[PDB]
Protein backbone atom coordinates (compact mmCIF):
# COMPACT_ATOMS: atom_id res chain seq x y z
CA UNK A 1 0.00 0.00 0.00
CA UNK A 2 1.07 3.65 -0.61
CA UNK A 3 -0.20 7.24 -1.07
CA UNK A 4 0.51 9.85 -3.81
CA UNK A 5 1.25 13.59 -3.84
CA UNK A 6 -1.65 15.67 -5.28
CA UNK A 7 0.36 18.97 -5.45
CA UNK A 8 3.46 17.99 -7.52
CA UNK A 9 1.88 14.85 -9.13
CA UNK A 10 3.30 11.26 -9.11
CA UNK A 11 4.48 8.53 -11.53
CA UNK A 12 2.22 5.97 -9.68
CA UNK A 13 -1.56 6.10 -8.95
CA UNK A 14 -2.72 6.02 -5.25
CA UNK A 15 -3.50 2.48 -4.03
CA UNK A 16 -3.58 1.50 -0.32
CA UNK A 17 -7.02 -0.25 -0.35
CA UNK A 18 -8.99 -1.89 -3.22
CA UNK A 19 -12.63 -1.60 -2.07
CA UNK A 20 -14.82 -1.04 -5.22
CA UNK A 21 -17.61 0.16 -2.84
CA UNK A 22 -17.29 1.76 0.63
CA UNK A 23 -16.67 -0.94 3.35
CA UNK A 24 -18.04 -0.92 6.92
CA UNK A 25 -16.75 2.04 8.97
CA UNK A 26 -17.32 2.51 12.75
CA UNK A 27 -15.94 6.12 12.60
CA UNK A 28 -15.61 8.77 9.83
CA UNK A 29 -14.64 12.46 10.38
CA UNK A 30 -12.55 15.28 8.86
CA UNK A 31 -10.50 17.74 10.94
CA UNK A 32 -8.64 20.93 9.86
CA UNK A 33 -5.03 22.05 10.49
CA UNK A 34 -2.97 25.20 9.77
CA UNK A 35 -0.98 24.47 6.54
CA UNK A 36 1.58 27.23 7.36
CA UNK A 37 2.77 25.31 10.52
CA UNK A 38 6.16 23.50 10.49
CA UNK A 39 5.33 20.57 12.87
CA UNK A 40 2.32 18.37 13.74
CA UNK A 41 1.94 16.04 16.76
CA UNK A 42 -0.23 12.89 17.17
CA UNK A 43 -1.05 10.49 20.08
CA UNK A 44 -2.44 6.98 19.32
CA UNK A 45 -3.12 4.32 22.03
CA UNK A 46 -5.48 1.58 23.30
CA UNK A 47 -7.00 0.70 26.72
CA UNK A 48 -9.57 -2.05 27.66
CA UNK B 1 -36.54 7.55 -6.16
CA UNK B 2 -35.82 3.91 -5.28
CA UNK B 3 -34.30 2.99 -1.86
CA UNK B 4 -32.39 -0.35 -2.01
CA UNK B 5 -31.66 -1.57 1.56
CA UNK B 6 -28.47 -3.71 1.59
CA UNK B 7 -27.51 -5.62 4.79
CA UNK B 8 -30.69 -4.83 6.83
CA UNK B 9 -30.38 -4.77 10.68
CA UNK B 10 -26.54 -4.66 10.44
CA UNK B 11 -23.71 -2.24 9.61
CA UNK B 12 -23.50 1.52 10.40
CA UNK B 13 -25.93 3.43 8.06
CA UNK B 14 -28.38 4.10 10.92
CA UNK B 15 -31.51 6.16 11.68
CA UNK B 16 -31.68 8.63 14.63
CA UNK B 17 -35.53 8.77 14.71
CA UNK B 18 -35.76 6.27 17.68
CA UNK B 19 -32.85 7.93 19.53
CA UNK B 20 -34.04 10.14 22.40
CA UNK B 21 -34.54 13.77 21.24
CA UNK B 22 -31.97 16.18 22.71
CA UNK B 23 -35.07 18.04 24.08
CA UNK B 24 -34.19 20.92 26.51
CA UNK B 25 -31.54 21.24 29.26
CA UNK B 26 -33.91 21.77 32.21
CA UNK B 27 -32.41 24.14 34.84
CA UNK B 28 -32.85 24.45 38.64
CA UNK B 29 -34.25 20.83 38.79
CA UNK B 30 -32.61 17.46 39.54
CA UNK B 31 -32.00 15.34 36.37
CA UNK B 32 -30.43 11.90 35.72
CA UNK B 33 -28.11 13.05 32.95
CA UNK B 34 -26.02 10.99 30.50
CA UNK B 35 -23.56 13.50 29.02
CA UNK B 36 -21.03 12.31 26.41
CA UNK B 37 -20.77 8.72 27.74
CA UNK B 38 -20.81 9.56 31.51
CA UNK B 39 -23.92 9.37 33.72
CA UNK B 40 -24.96 10.99 37.03
CA UNK B 41 -27.54 13.16 38.81
CA UNK B 42 -27.36 16.96 39.20
CA UNK B 43 -28.91 20.43 38.91
CA UNK B 44 -28.04 22.57 35.87
CA UNK B 45 -27.60 26.39 35.88
CA UNK B 46 -26.68 28.36 32.74
CA UNK B 47 -23.47 30.46 32.78
CA UNK B 48 -21.39 32.34 30.16
CA UNK C 1 -64.87 -15.06 18.29
CA UNK C 2 -67.04 -12.69 20.39
CA UNK C 3 -64.86 -10.26 22.41
CA UNK C 4 -61.90 -10.37 19.91
CA UNK C 5 -60.48 -7.76 17.49
CA UNK C 6 -60.00 -8.74 13.81
CA UNK C 7 -56.52 -8.76 12.14
CA UNK C 8 -55.44 -5.11 11.80
CA UNK C 9 -55.18 -4.04 8.12
CA UNK C 10 -55.25 -0.77 6.09
CA UNK C 11 -56.29 0.24 2.52
CA UNK C 12 -53.92 2.58 0.59
CA UNK C 13 -54.08 3.92 -3.00
CA UNK C 14 -51.19 2.13 -4.84
CA UNK C 15 -50.82 0.83 -8.48
CA UNK C 16 -53.53 3.45 -9.32
CA UNK C 17 -55.97 1.15 -7.39
CA UNK C 18 -58.23 2.67 -4.66
CA UNK C 19 -58.38 -0.46 -2.44
CA UNK C 20 -54.88 -2.01 -2.35
CA UNK C 21 -54.63 -3.61 1.12
CA UNK C 22 -51.78 -3.94 3.68
CA UNK C 23 -51.83 -5.93 6.93
CA UNK C 24 -49.87 -6.46 10.17
CA UNK C 25 -47.43 -9.33 11.07
CA UNK C 26 -46.06 -9.60 7.46
CA UNK C 27 -44.36 -11.72 6.18
CA UNK C 28 -44.68 -13.83 9.37
CA UNK C 29 -44.44 -13.01 13.16
CA UNK C 30 -40.80 -14.33 13.41
CA UNK C 31 -39.49 -12.18 10.52
CA UNK C 32 -42.13 -9.45 11.07
CA UNK C 33 -41.51 -6.15 9.28
CA UNK C 34 -42.45 -4.40 12.58
CA UNK C 35 -43.13 -6.06 16.00
CA UNK C 36 -44.83 -2.78 17.15
CA UNK C 37 -48.04 -3.24 15.07
CA UNK C 38 -48.11 -7.08 15.12
CA UNK C 39 -50.48 -8.40 17.85
CA UNK C 40 -48.24 -11.48 18.38
CA UNK C 41 -45.42 -10.42 20.77
CA UNK C 42 -42.10 -12.34 21.03
CA UNK C 43 -41.70 -13.81 24.56
CA UNK C 44 -38.99 -15.93 26.20
CA UNK C 45 -40.29 -18.63 28.59
CA UNK C 46 -40.09 -17.74 32.29
CA UNK C 47 -39.17 -20.18 35.08
CA UNK C 48 -41.87 -22.88 35.46
CA UNK D 1 -31.47 13.41 69.01
CA UNK D 2 -31.52 10.88 66.16
CA UNK D 3 -29.95 11.60 62.77
CA UNK D 4 -32.34 9.77 60.44
CA UNK D 5 -31.32 8.00 57.21
CA UNK D 6 -30.27 10.49 54.53
CA UNK D 7 -32.90 10.69 51.77
CA UNK D 8 -32.36 12.01 48.18
CA UNK D 9 -34.56 14.11 45.85
CA UNK D 10 -35.60 11.81 42.96
CA UNK D 11 -34.60 13.15 39.48
CA UNK D 12 -37.52 14.60 37.47
CA UNK D 13 -36.31 14.71 33.84
CA UNK D 14 -33.48 13.03 31.85
CA UNK D 15 -30.81 14.68 29.65
CA UNK D 16 -28.73 12.87 27.03
CA UNK D 17 -25.93 14.13 24.77
CA UNK D 18 -23.51 12.22 22.51
CA UNK D 19 -21.43 13.29 19.49
CA UNK D 20 -23.12 11.54 16.50
CA UNK D 21 -19.75 9.83 15.62
CA UNK D 22 -20.67 9.18 11.94
CA UNK D 23 -21.43 12.09 9.54
CA UNK D 24 -25.01 12.96 8.50
CA UNK D 25 -26.10 11.15 5.29
CA UNK D 26 -27.51 14.43 3.78
CA UNK D 27 -29.97 12.40 1.60
CA UNK D 28 -32.18 15.54 1.24
CA UNK D 29 -29.17 17.51 -0.19
CA UNK D 30 -28.85 14.91 -3.01
CA UNK D 31 -32.64 14.43 -3.60
CA UNK D 32 -33.28 18.23 -3.66
CA UNK D 33 -30.60 18.85 -6.36
CA UNK D 34 -32.30 20.95 -9.11
CA UNK D 35 -30.22 19.27 -11.91
CA UNK D 36 -32.37 16.06 -11.91
CA UNK D 37 -31.60 13.30 -14.51
CA UNK D 38 -34.01 11.66 -16.97
CA UNK D 39 -34.90 7.92 -16.54
CA UNK D 40 -32.56 7.25 -19.54
CA UNK D 41 -29.52 8.56 -17.57
CA UNK D 42 -30.69 7.72 -14.02
CA UNK D 43 -28.22 8.70 -11.25
CA UNK D 44 -27.16 6.41 -8.33
CA UNK D 45 -25.71 7.34 -4.89
CA UNK D 46 -24.79 4.88 -2.11
CA UNK D 47 -25.26 6.06 1.49
CA UNK D 48 -22.87 4.01 3.67
CA UNK D 49 -21.66 4.60 7.26
CA UNK D 50 -23.79 7.71 8.04
CA UNK D 51 -26.73 8.95 10.19
CA UNK D 52 -30.18 10.01 8.82
CA UNK D 53 -33.75 10.88 9.95
CA UNK D 54 -36.48 9.84 7.47
CA UNK D 55 -39.07 11.78 9.54
CA UNK D 56 -37.18 15.01 8.63
CA UNK D 57 -36.13 13.74 5.14
CA UNK D 58 -39.79 13.39 4.02
CA UNK D 59 -40.52 16.99 5.17
CA UNK D 60 -37.39 18.31 3.37
CA UNK D 61 -38.15 16.51 0.01
CA UNK D 62 -41.96 17.12 0.13
CA UNK D 63 -42.99 13.46 -0.36
CA UNK D 64 -46.04 12.77 -2.59
CA UNK D 65 -46.12 9.01 -1.67
CA UNK D 66 -43.86 6.45 0.13
CA UNK D 67 -44.09 2.60 0.16
CA UNK D 68 -41.82 -0.43 0.73
CA UNK D 69 -41.48 -3.87 -0.91
CA UNK D 70 -40.01 -6.80 1.11
CA UNK D 71 -39.75 -4.22 4.02
CA UNK D 72 -41.81 -1.57 5.94
CA UNK D 73 -41.35 2.23 6.47
CA UNK D 74 -41.90 1.84 10.26
CA UNK D 75 -38.76 -0.39 10.60
CA UNK D 76 -36.52 2.17 8.87
CA UNK D 77 -36.82 4.14 12.17
CA UNK D 78 -33.82 3.32 14.46
CA UNK D 79 -32.45 0.63 12.08
CA UNK D 80 -28.91 0.20 10.75
CA UNK D 81 -28.03 -0.92 7.21
CA UNK D 82 -24.76 -2.01 5.49
CA UNK D 83 -25.53 0.56 2.73
CA UNK D 84 -28.61 2.30 1.23
CA UNK D 85 -28.46 2.48 -2.60
CA UNK D 86 -30.51 5.44 -3.94
CA UNK D 87 -31.56 5.88 -7.60
CA UNK D 88 -33.53 8.95 -8.87
CA UNK D 89 -35.05 10.62 -11.97
CA UNK D 90 -37.85 13.03 -12.99
CA UNK D 91 -41.13 11.35 -14.08
CA UNK D 92 -42.62 11.86 -17.60
CA UNK D 93 -46.32 12.43 -16.63
CA UNK D 94 -47.94 9.99 -19.14
CA UNK D 95 -45.56 7.19 -17.90
CA UNK D 96 -46.28 7.57 -14.09
CA UNK D 97 -47.94 4.09 -14.03
C1 LIG E 1 -12.75 14.33 4.01
O1 LIG E 1 -11.92 15.08 3.08
C2 LIG E 1 -11.65 14.44 1.78
C3 LIG E 1 -10.74 15.36 0.95
O2 LIG E 1 -11.22 16.72 1.00
C4 LIG E 1 -13.00 14.12 1.11
O3 LIG E 1 -12.78 13.37 -0.10
C5 LIG E 1 -13.87 13.24 2.03
O4 LIG E 1 -15.14 12.99 1.37
C6 LIG E 1 -14.10 13.94 3.38
N1 LIG E 1 -14.83 13.04 4.29
C7 LIG E 1 -15.72 13.47 5.18
C8 LIG E 1 -16.30 12.41 6.13
O5 LIG E 1 -16.07 14.64 5.24
C1 LIG F 1 -0.22 29.16 11.07
O1 LIG F 1 1.16 28.69 11.22
C2 LIG F 1 2.23 29.72 11.12
C3 LIG F 1 3.59 29.09 11.42
O2 LIG F 1 3.57 28.37 12.66
C4 LIG F 1 1.92 30.90 12.06
O3 LIG F 1 2.82 31.98 11.73
C5 LIG F 1 0.50 31.44 11.86
O4 LIG F 1 0.27 32.51 12.82
C6 LIG F 1 -0.53 30.31 12.04
N1 LIG F 1 -1.87 30.82 11.75
C7 LIG F 1 -2.95 30.45 12.44
C8 LIG F 1 -4.28 31.09 12.01
O5 LIG F 1 -2.87 29.65 13.36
Amino acid sequence: PHTICKSKGSSRNESWHFDKSEPLCLFKKNFTYNVSTDWLYFHFYQER
Amino acid sequence: SNFILNGINSGTTCSNDLLQPNTEVFTDVCVDYDLYGITGQGIFKEVS
Amino acid sequence: PIGTNYRSCESTTVLDHTDWCRCSCLPDPITAYDPRSCSQKKSLVGVG
Amino acid sequence: VYDLSGFTVKPVATVHRRIPDLPDCDIDKWLNNFNVPSPLNWERKIFSNCNFNLSTLLRLVHTDSFSCNNFDESKIYGSCFKSIVLDKFAIPNSRRS
